[PDB]
């Protein structure tokens, strides 16, 4: 009912994790509900507070992956607040209790590239394009991009090879990141 | 095909360019921002040349053995004695790209962004000559009289040596396609030219092209390669790619072509761009890759810094029959020779050559995707019209190869397969050790016995309309080479403790041996004469009698009346018996 983003729908399911969270006060995945519903609700100040509350409490095996994907929604809330500490937390507390996470990852190598850590943000892409099993053209641009701006411009054109491999007629990459790279190979 | 790492090194940079002494005793690299000295025997790095300030983007090395030329980021080229003493400095442009010597007359190249200064030895001046685009790389034809530069903007265009433009090509695309090395083929008169030899200042500021016979390797980055002639004329079609490559490069020779690139590996090819094999694959890009003179070595480098040398070792393929030695000629064709007539045919493959069987009247050759069938057409035992008879599409492992009257047979590494012509399997047999040896020892056609020889040392007869394997014999040692003598009542084997070990086949019984062996054969129509080679030596012997021993190195293949057919190590020889002496 909330991933139909209807108003009516995403309503009645607010109410239904309200009236479960009202009965249990610790249900996680009703409260990820209800954070999740009011954010699609555009009530973001009524989700944040929600998933703080989930944010406190100690993992368990069961509630696991709500646990999880509730510190990634806070965490994409934080950096719309630019708080980025808060988020590199959550996204560092979710990699502790599973290490394969692909959108931990993915949104901490986006705060390498606004640190202007091209390196460090090439890692994390490196592991998103990786565990995407390279079916994340648009890490592939990023990977290949911060390459390029690391000054490693064969590794670059790697990529770009391996995004025109993963898929073709996939658009910007050929004359930006392949042709500025070939250009800069011998000055 | 089979390429062995001789030595290896990494420098501290990457490695731009490559050049070797014509006699083949020094290598040079420009590595990062110093000329780097090599001796080719074992990779010893004998001096870091000092003169550059930024990165040494290439070297190139004069005909004459006497100057070699290095091109940097700094602007700068230097002339180099072979002293190592860098005697007339110059300073271009912009940063150098490739430099190229001319084979004839010395004459220099050295190309830049816009501009590419041409000199001939220790005038006062230099043509500092334009160009439309990025000049990437540049060679000059083999009898010195052109220039040919490729461009980032994916032209090839031909220059004479005063440095005027004749001739413009375009691969479709442009820009798309940059041109990262080209190489006129080494394959004319002129090779031999400067092959018979026993012997810092600063330098300041055409027709009947189609009758020219000379041509050109093209490597662009639209991943193709394709030849061209000067006349601008593609020769046949592009060869594709499925990596950007580098390094378009061939041997002495002019037959075999070396490919580097971002398949980080080097590729061999023919002259006509088919694929032949693999010398070492690599941890990062290729940039070049450059055989030595005079030679099968080769010397490639890497974006990581790894030198690496390598010798190609070109294995021998053939099979002889009775009188018709049959051999792997380039690395596509099978040259058949009927010993007697002396007589040669030519039959030409579109692929690698990798096993060859021959047996009256049917020829089989093995390339890496299917096998063929070939036929003499006539009965006549002068005949040389070999047809294909058939052709099977088909996919093979195996470690040896015959051919029978209505059959191919496969050994597979344990296991021996009868293939019908048109590649229906008939029947298979099992051994009990790992085949290392196998012969056919004629027959009615359609049952022609096989003889067979294991790693234990067992030796086995099989009968190819037979589900069941007959032992003949077992050896304390692996068979390492085997034949009948012309009766079928006597066996030799060579022990693989290199020596030669005759038997009685009908009562399975020891007649003698022979210290010193490597190959044997018996004598076609005498039987009690036999004849091996081993040691440098070959050896004939009758009939338990001592051995004539001469000296001789290459490899008994078969022995017919008075002749051995020795096999030297590219072609048979046919060596003569003293019959006065067994007499």
């Amino acid at each position: 009912l909330m991933a139909t983003k209807q108003k009516s729908n995403v309503e009645q399911a607010l109410n239904t994790f309200t009236e479960i969270a009202a009965s249990e006060k610790e249900h996680i995945p009703a409260l990820l509900g209800m954070a999740t519903a009011y954010m699609i609700l555009k009530q973001t100040p009524r989700a944040r507070n929600q998933l703080k509350r989930i944010a406190k409490m100690n993992w368990n095996a069961i509630d696991a992956e709500e646990f999880e994907k509730s510190w990634l929604l806070l965490a994409d809330i934080y950096i719309q607040s630019a708080k980025y500490d808060m988020a590199e937390d959550l996204l560092k507390r979710c990699l502790r209790h599973n290490r394969s996470c692909c959108k931990a990852y993915e949104y901490m190598g986006y705060i390498m590239e606004k640190e202007q850590a091209y390196t460090d943000a090439a890692l994390n892409y490196e592991m998103a394009w990786k565990y995407s099993n390279r079916t994340n053209p648009a890490v592939g641009y990023k990977l290949a991009f911060n390459y390029l701006k690391a000054k490693r411009y064969v590794d670059s054109i790697d990529i770009c090879h391996q995004v025109l491999e993963a898929h073709p007629t996939y658009p910007k990459i050929r004359k930006d990141i392949l042709d500025k790279a070939r250009a800069s190979l011998r000055p | 095909m089979r390429a062995v790492l001789t030595w290896r090194d990494k420098a501290e940079h990457c490695i731009n360019d490559i050049a070797f002494k014509p006699d083949g005793t020094q290598l040079i690299l420009a590595a990062g921002s110093r000329l780097l000295v090599y001796d080719t025997s074992d990779g010893t790095l004998l001096q870091p040349l000092k003169g550059h300030k930024d990165t040494v983007y290439c070297v190139a090395y004069a005909k004459d053995g006497k100057r070699f030329a290095s091109g940097s980021a700094d602007k700068s080229v230097i002339i180099w004695t072979s002293k190592l003493e860098g005697i007339l400095k110059y300073t271009h442009n912009d940063a150098i790209q490739c430099v190229s010597y001319n084979p004839i007359t010395h004459q220099l190249a050295s190309c830049s962004s816009s501009d590419f200064g041409l000199w001939s030895p220790e005038q006062k001046s230099v043509s500092k000559h334009k160009s439309s685009s990025k000049i990437i790389c540049c060679s000059w034809t083999n009898d010195g009289q052109y220039l040919a530069l490729g461009m980032f903007n994916g032209i090839i265009s031909i220059r004479n040596k005063n440095g005027e433009e004749k001739v413009k090509i375009e691969r479709p695309g442009g820009s798309l396609s940059p041109i990262w090395s080209i190489c006129w083929n080494p394959s004319s008169r002129w090779e031999s030219f400067w092959m018979n030899r026993e012997n810092x200042x600063x330098x300041x500021x055409d027709d009947n092209l189609e009758e020219r016979n000379d041509i050109l390797a093209v490597a662009d980055w639209g991943q193709k390669v394709s030849f061209y002639q000067l006349s601008g004329k593609q020769i046949g079609k592009d060869r594709a790619l499925n990596f950007d490559p580098c390094c378009i490069s061939y041997f002495t020779k002019g037959e075999y072509i070396l490919l580097g690139g971002s398949d980080k590996q080097v590729s061999l090819f023919t002259k006509d761009g088919v694929r032949l094999g693999t010398v070492g694959e690599q941890n990062s890009w290729v940039w070049t890759c450059q055989a030595k003179p005079d030679s099968n070595y080769v010397v490639v480098g890497c974006q990581d810094g790894t030198i690496s040398f390598y010798q190609l070792i070109f294995s021998t393929v053939h099979g002889l029959y009775k009188d018709r030695y049959a051999y792997r000629d380039s690395m596509t064709d099978v040259i058949v020779q009927h010993l007697i007539t002396e007589q040669k045919v030519r039959i030409k493959c579109k692929e690698l050559v990798k096993k060859i069987a021959i047996y009256r009247n049917r020829l089989a050759i093995q390339l890496p995707e299917k096998i063929l069938i070939y036929e003499l057409y006539s009965e006549d035992l002068s005949d040389m019209h070999y047809r294909v008879k058939e052709k099977i599409i088909k996919k093979f492992e195996c470690n040896l190869l015959v051919v029978c009257a209505n059959h191919i047979i496969l050994c597979q590494e344990k296991r021996l397969q009868c293939l019908s012509f048109s590649g229906v399997k008939e029947r298979e047999w099992q051994m009990e050790s790992l085949i290392r040896y196998i012969k056919v020892i004629g027959g009615p056609p359609g049952r022609e016995g096989l003889l067979v020889g294991l790693k234990n040392g067992q030796i086995l007869k099989i009968f190819v309309d037979n589900l069941f394997a007959i032992v003949l014999l077992k050896q304390a040692t692996a068979v390492r080479c085997l034949d009948m003598s012309a009766s079928r009542k006597k066996l030799a084997v060579v022990d693989e403790n290199d020596t030669c070990l005759v038997y009685d086949i009908d009562t399975k019984e020891l007649l003698f041996q022979e210290p010193n062996a490597n190959s044997v054969a018996w004598n076609t129509q005498c039987e009690d004469m036999l004849c091996f080679s081993g040691g440098g030596y070959l050896n004939i012997k009758a009939s338990t009698f001592p051995v004539h021993r001469q000296k001789l190195q290459g490899f008994v293949v078969g022995y017919n009346g008075s002749k051995i057919f020795c096999l030297h190590v590219f072609s048979i020889s046919a060596v003569e018996v003293p019959q006065s002496a067994p007499m």
